[PDB]
């Protein structure tokens, strides 16, 4: 039925199940697993075919193949590497990377004899222990002990040259999310940041800025002109107004431009606020002239006006908000998204909304080992393709033949990955100036607590006190007491114990379901109906509007709670004050479990507690607990619009009326503490500075750091 | 008061007067379309913004789980003796903390302040 | 008895000696606000030099 | 009379057409039907102050699809035609917008899940080799 | 109210910063005003910088080529009471009208009068802008503004420019760069 | 009467193939499109690129009438298939897939500033005098 | 030590403030998910 005054046992049993199923380092393990399983295949597949010529030569890559880690001894005999041997001999723990090259030849004589170079070696990918592609996976206690590897070791680290290196998650501004900021001193009054990128596969982040000119030069007609709106497009040296850009997208009718910018035509205040841009753009009236204008101010001005037109079209096509679409005919989506962008800017201008806080961890994500290795592999693969292209051109200008076996240089990927993972200069070796440092620190091994704390660690890119202060967002999300005492205090933080980082998934099934579920796509839509309906976002990109918000919310939540086609890791938002439904699926989000609450009672009933208490020989665990729709993954974004209960028996039971619509209930309040801060007894009774100091020491508290020390 | 565009040229219109008949004749400047000004008003500006937020509070905020809920202050059109309250939270609109109430019936939504 | 907290303003209005006296007073105020006391010799030397 | 000229006879006739969206499973049901000639029965029910539109699947095709009308005043829809003889013509102007939804409330997500593994059937992922491949060089 | 102190203050003092972070200025009243609270309030009003924004409530622009048009509903009274003597009306009156209201609460709080506000307005701009005088008997203390007669840029643009100029830096009362006292 | 409880049942037919492809033209309802003025129409592919992969162009009554430019839907309808129901004497509804979505927006006809001279009024970046007066000079 | 420390140990820790003001509204006009929206009570703004 229910769990009255038995809550201690129930909560600690469910936490037992959670830690027995997942563990402590699953963020690293799952990130790397997803990287190896999908990111490498996506990166290699989504690469430009190599075309060169006379006969035409085309090369296309194919499925990735991986094998267990091996050592290429001097005699050349393959030998399964072992983590112990890797540590002792200063041998990098890695496995070869194999691909299939399809060499298709065209001699302009129907001589297409395609040859498939199956299993072509291209480099060595470092492999991190206890991963599904490591050699320790699945071994029980007996084999691990027999193999001279500690059973208690959480793994989650690489081995380069015998030094155990561990990747540290890095914070960055969340991609594909329009922000608004108010620079205090800058010539722009308010500005809008929408750092955006495609689905973590094609090109790094490209930023679009939109801003408002501050009131200046008064006394003259400048005040009569008023505040003008300006945006600095990517790959454009200087700034440019907005309506000119909108006309560059191909929409000339000022009625249509205001329809895009404005959803309700009964707001004279905002009409007057946007009028200055209309007056400014009264000299540009056609698409071609606007394209010439924007292209004329690029880094390399075109030789002829057709050259400026082509450059402007290219930059507005590929480098302009890639996440919304780069499929040529997607100009309407770009136009609508820019309209929403400037609409949010105007709403910030009029004070109807409020400026988004930069240091709000619901507005930034964590680059885990997966995405970081994906970025490095992207760079190294581009370098390898360039090397192959130049080698092929040089060797075929003679015109004799071509050989892929010798053309491909496995040296480049292996050394690039090894170097970047070893010394921490994250990027190409020659470009250390622009390469972010501090990544892949040496694993700390003074104590088991130290090792776990180092595995579960974040880091900010900052070298002012605002970024380095604790924030409300970090409740149960990052350890509050823990932080380094030194100069890096605040920037470096450890995850909460129950915290779980989003490995990531694709948005295809969500878009399919939404499109089927009586949602109007954002092309065959009447513009006038936008205001009265609710917007929809999937990883930022606007995809349509819906007129039944709560029904859609209930359906999506029901699907998530059952692991239907929508993945459990996904979260969905509803800001009713703004009429939006934000759905996020990209990796890098951070999340924690919570208990669902319906009506006023927990869905966690005595039967679930009994089953979990009998977890052994019952094939019932945390995943099966989530199967019954009892515990729900609520990330920081979704925490923004829910209500939590500290303890059911204290809050859920009726009392003097304070709240009666608790949507979720905490697993246990103590879970907010981190690894090193958890061992503190009675941390509440202590003063927080001394909790912090002790949390620093727990790394330095010596002991039996690992069982197999000898 | 508002803004009008063409009838046949889909373009925005400025104000103008008639030199002969002395009447405000909204005339297209990009084209040659004109009409008489029934409103006879050209410009309005409420800098201090007396306009209360009630004109733009959305009704569906009532079914937001996270807002408070108060039993008193029943709705007018329907009794429905339980509703929600929340501050303006609108910078520069007004410096008055007057609580805004909205009824929480499935089809109601009559809003009021007191 | 009217004075100010700005230094350049009082310099341009009154004179360098006024800067001396006002800056000494203001430094004494800011140092002595939290209760810690310092001797007049050092403040006088800094303001003079 | 010119090749680039567009026929306007349909518009002059005030022809009215309806735009309707249908789910993927039903669309592939029609595709499997291959235009046999009869594919289903559409039912329209009008009350004293309400109208009901529903679509019934053919029993042979399977071995209810209620329709929700949409406002058409927000935009004007017209259908033209590009004939194989290069003679563009305008069929008419859309007069009503209709949407199709499934009757299933929970079981339909099973079909959605199946379609999801079908779509994720060709998504490619790396494979693990038990033994190192020694067929290179 | 408080003034910054401590490490940033010491930095700002050891440097000779051309802008203070929190500039402040203590004043002592000389004679009877020192003890008289009413006189202290009078000096407060005399020193506090009061721009047109802080006292005006709403602004409007209208088109009234005939002074007897009286487009506003309740403007006939003072309009007629002022226009019986046609001050250079025949020459030109710039049909573009500018209408503003001064909120009574701010009027009473800052203890200034609208007649001397109009005096300052017409004195600062001289005779290149005609002003209209209204009485306090009306529920709304309306103030009508028109353009000179003896004269590119049209007239509405110029009228809006003058509106913004008067709004930002008319300097109705007080001494500039004194935000609050 | 019968309308108070009228019930209608029509057939649904889907021909396997049509000799003439079926597409759609969409106008903004705010555009205020009037088909009475549709005395003559020409629809031709654009020449800006200089075929099937290029935007369409529409002209109304020659140069005298308004002008529309066609745009193909950038998105793909992998999960959707829009059909048009046309009334016929037999009473059997016929559902036809729509090949492409061709949106058209009006093209203004007037003296339009060109970029070569457009650089001239950029020196009047913010000092552009009498915005109304700019168009008469051309 | 000081008498304020004795008060904190014995009676009441006292108001906790950041940058002078009380706990800022990091979330949508609330300090943590556990408190009802738009609350300025002592328990819900930092007081211990
Ligand atoms: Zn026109
Ligand atoms: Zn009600």
């Amino acid at each position: 039925e229910i769990t009255p005054d038995l809550w201690q046992e129930a909560c600690w049993i469910v936490i037992s199940s959670y830690f027995d199923e997942k563990g402590l380092v699953r963020q690293q393990l799952d990130s790397f697993d997803e990287f190896i399983q999908m990111s490498v295949q996506r990166i290699v597949e989504d690469a430009p075919p190599i075309d060169l010529q006379p006969p035409r030569y085309l090369l296309k890559f194919e499925q990735i193949y991986l094998s267990k880690p091996t050592h290429w001894e001097r005699d050349g005999a393959p030998s399964p590497m072992m983590p112990n041997e890797a540590r002792l001999r200063n041998l990098t723990y890695s496995a070869p990377l194999y691909v299939d090259i399809t060499k298709t030849v065209i001699k302009e004589g129907e001589e297409q004899l395609q040859t498939q170079h199956q299993k072509t070696f291209i480099g060595k990918i470092p492999i991190m222990l206890r991963s599904t592609y490591c050699l320790l996976n699945g071994l029980t206690d007996r084999d691990l002990c027999e193999l001279n590897e500690c059973p208690l070791d959480p793994g989650g680290y690489f081995i380069i040259n015998g030094s155990e290196k561990v990747l540290i998650a890095q914070e960055k501004m969340a991609t594909n999310t329009v922000y608004v900021f108010a620079k205090k001193d800058s010539k722009y009054a308010y500005t809008g940041e929408c750092r955006s990128c495609l689905e973590n596969s094609s090109r790094p982040t490209s930023t679009i800025w939109v801003s408002m000119l501050a009131r200046g030069g008064q006394g003259a007609k400048k005040s009569a002109i008023g505040q003008r709106i300006v945006a600095t497009l990517p790959y454009i040296k200087q700034e440019v107004p907005i309506i000119i850009v909108f006309r560059a997208l191909g929409f000339v009718s000022d009625r249509d431009i205001l329809e895009h910018i404005i959803y309700d035509f009964e707001d004279p205040e905002m009409m007057e606020m946007v009028k200055p841009s209309l007056d400014e753009a009264f000299v540009i009236q056609e698409q071609n002239v606007a394209l010439n204008f924007i292209g004329s101010r690029g880094a390399k001005p075109g030789v002829t006006k057709e050259k400026r037109i082509k450059y402007a079209k290219e930059v507005l096509q590929k480098e302009m908000l890639p996440h919304v679409g780069v499929s040529d005919f997607c100009e309407t989506k770009k136009a609508y998204f820019l309209g929403y962008m400037v609409h949010r800017l105007l709403l910030a201008a009029l004070g109807r909304r409020e400026l988004d806080d930069r240091d709000h961890y619901g507005n930034k994500r964590l680059d885990l080992a997966g995405p970081l290795l994906a970025f490095l592999f992207r760079g190294m693969f581009k370098n390898l393709l360039k090397e192959v292209r130049i080698y092929a051109q040089k060797f075929i200008d003679r015109g004799k033949d071509f050989n892929l076996e010798l053309a491909i240089k496995t040296r480049i990927i292996s050394d690039g990955l090894k170097y970047s993972l070893a010394t921490g200069n994250w990027g190409d070796q020659k470009k250390a100036h622009q390469a972010r440092a501090g990544v892949s620190q040496v694993l700390n091994r003074l104590t088991f607590a130290s090792t776990l704390s180092h595995l579960r660690r974040l880091n900010s890119p900052i070298g002012l006190a605002k970024p380095r202060q604790l924030h409300n967002t970090l409740w149960g999300m990052v350890c509050p007491a823990e932080t380094p005492e030194g100069h890096a205090v605040g920037l470096v933080k450890n995850l909460a114990l129950m915290a779980y980082i989003s490995v990531g998934s694709q948005p295809s099934p969500i878009l399919e379901f939404l499109e089927e579920w009586s949602m109007e796509n954002l092309e065959e839509i009447s513009p006038a109906a936008i205001a009265d309906a609710t917007k929809i976002f999937v990883n930022g990109c606007w995809v349509g509007i819906h007129k039944d918000p709560e029904q859609l919310m209930n359906t999506l939540r029901k699907l998530r709670r059952q692991m239907d086609i929508i993945v459990s890791e996904v979260s969905m938002i509803r800001d009713i004050r703004e009429r939006e439904i934000r759905i996020y699926t990209d990796a890098g989000r951070i999340c924690r479990p919570l208990l669902i609450v319906e009506k006023q009672k927990l869905l966690l009933k005595k039967r679930h507690i009994d089953q979990l208490k009998e977890r052994e020989y019952n094939n019932y665990s945390w995943q099966d607990l989530v199967a019954s729709g009892v515990v729900e993954y609520i990330d920081t974004l979704e925490e923004e619009t829910v209500m939590l209960a500290m303890t059911p028996d204290d809050l859920q039971e009726k009392e003097v009326a304070y709240c009666s619509t608790y949507t979720h209930c905490e697993i246990h309040p103590s879970m907010i503490l981190g690894v090193c801060a958890s061992i503190i007894p009675f941390p509440d009774h202590n003063q927080s500075p001394r909790n912090t100091y002790q949390s620093a020491m727990g790394k330095q508290a010596m002991g039996v750091y690992i069982t197999n020390f000898h | 008061v508002g803004i009008r565009f063409c009838q046949e040229c889909n373009n925005m219109l400025y104000p103008k007067e008639d030199k002969e008949n002395r009447i405000l004749l909204y005339a297209c400047r990009n084209c040659d379309y004109q009409q008489e000004a029934d409103n006879s008003c050209i410009y309005v500006n409420k800098i201090t913004h007396e306009v209360d937020e009630l004109t733009q509070i959305i009704a569906d905020v009532s079914q937001d789980p996270t807002l408070p809920r108060t039993e008193d202050h029943p709705c007018q059109k329907c009794g429905h003796k339980e509703a929600v309250f929340f501050q303006s939270h609108s910078a520069r609109a007004e410096d008055a903390m007057r609580l805004y109430y909205v009824c929480t019936a499935p089809h109601c939504g009559h809003r009021w302040t007191e | 008895r009217t004075t100010s907290n700005d230094i350049v303003e009082i310099f341009t209005v009154l004179g360098i000696e006024a800067v001396r006296k006002a800056l000494e007073r203001e430094l004494y105020h800011v140092i002595s606000f939290d209760g810690s006391y310092v001797n007049y010799r050092h403040l006088a030397l800094l303001c003079d030099t | 009379a010119e090749r680039g000229e567009l026929d306007l006879t349909g518009a002059k006739q005030n022809t009215g057409v309806w735009l309707v969206k249908v789910p993927k499973y039903l669309s592939q049901q029609w595709a499997k039907a291959s235009g046999r000639g009869e594919v289903g029965k559409l039912r329209i029910a009008k009350t004293q102050g309400r109208t009901e539109v529903s679509f019934t699947l053919n029993e042979d095709l399977a071995n209810e699809h209620p329709f929700v009308l949409q406002s058409v005043g927000g935009q004007t829809l017209t259908v033209f035609t590009e004939s194989s003889s290069d003679k563009l013509s305008l069929e008419g102007i859309v007069v009503q917008r209709a949407e199709c939804r499934p009757a299933a409330s929970e079981n339909y997500m099973r079909l959605k899940r199946l379609q999801i593994e079908e779509s994720s059937k060709p998504v490619r992922l790396s494979q693990q080799l038990d033994k190192v491949v020694t067929t290179n060089y | 109210k408080n003034v910054t102190l401590g490490v940033p203050r010491l930095k700002e003092l050891i440097n000779i910063s051309k802008k203070p972070k929190t500039p402040s200025l203590t004043v002592f009243l000389l004679g009877q005003s020192a003890r008289d609270a009413e006189r202290a309030k009078d000096i407060l009003c005399r020193l506090e910088h009061t721009t047109l924004r802080k006292v005006t409530a709403n602004t409007a622009i209208y088109y009234d080529p005939n002074p007897q048009s009286t487009v506003v509903a309740e403007d006939q009274e003072w309009v007629n009471v002022y226009y019986e003597m046609p001050d250079f009306d025949v020459a030109r009156i710039s049909p573009w009208l500018l209408r503003v209201e001064l909120d009574r609460k701010h009027m009473t709080d800052r203890k200034l009068t609208m007649e001397q506000i109009a005096e300052k307005i017409n004195a600062g701009f001289g005779d290149d802008l005609n002003c209209i005088f209204n009485d306090d008997n009306a529920e709304k203390l309306v103030l009508r503004i028109r353009i000179m007669n003896s004269d590119k840029m049209d007239d509405d643009v110029f009228l809006r420019c003058i509106e913004s100029n008067m709004l930002t830096d008319m300097t109705l009362q007080g001494i500039e760069q004194i935000s609050k006292v | 009467g019968p309308s108070s409880q009228n019930v209608t049942e029509y057939v649904v037919r889907v021909p396997k193939n049509t000799t003439k492809k079926y597409n759609i033209m969409a106008f903004n309802a705010a555009d205020k499109v009037n088909f009475a003025t549709w005395n003559q129409a020409r629809l031709e592919r654009d020449l800006s690129n200089k075929p099937e992969d290029q935007p369409w162009l529409l002209r109304v009554n020659g140069k005298s009438g308004r002008k529309f430019k066609g745009i193909k839907k950038g998105g793909v309808t992998e999960n959707t298939s829009y059909y048009i129901f046309t009334q016929c004497p037999d009473g059997a509804f016929e559902a036809f897939p729509v090949h492409n979505w061709y949106n058209f927006t009006p093209l203004a006809r007037h003296r339009t500033l060109t970029a070569e001279e457009a650089e001239e009024e950029w020196e009047r970046r913010n000092k552009v005098l009498n915005h109304f007066s700019i168009m008469q000079q051309r | 030590g000081s008498k304020i420390n004795i008060s904190q140990v014995i009676a009441v820790v006292g108001q906790q403030n950041v940058e002078g003001k009380r706990i800022p509204f990091g979330f949508k006009h609330r300090t943590l998910p556990h408190f009802i929206k738009d609350d300025y009570g002592p328990e819900s703004r930092g007081f211990v």
